[PDB]
């Protein structure tokens, strides 16, 4: 049982590694793109106000 | 008087010595059984380090 649990902990490193890469991709690509989306929406609100 | 004095001493301790030996024999068998558990725990300690 301890040996089986050791393998589970050892294999768990893969999920943590891909999670870090997934989070890194979101910060580098998704977040800046969403900022551009919000800016365009902000301008549209002013035009609708006009 | 010498025979009478030794008779009381021998009779009182006649059975005590026998049962002390019996207890030691049982403990030796039990200790041998526990020896196998120690070997199993030795592998467990190695696994736990990993």
């Amino acid at each position: 049982a301890t040996k089986a649990e050791y393998a589970l902990t050892k294999l768990k490193l893969s999920n943590e590694s891909v999670t870090y890469c997934t989070a890194q991709y979101n910060l580098s690509s998704m977040l800046p793109q969403q900022l551009l989306m919000l800016k365009n929406q902000t301008t549209q609100v002013a035009e609708q106000t006009k | 008087e010498a025979c009478m004095a030794n008779a009381v001493q021998f009779l009182t301790t006649k059975d005590q010595a026998y049962w002390n030996a019996v207890t030691a024999q049982v403990a030796a068998i039990t200790a041998r059984a526990n020896l196998g558990i120690i070997k199993a725990n030795f592998v467990t300690a190695k696994i736990q380090a990993l």
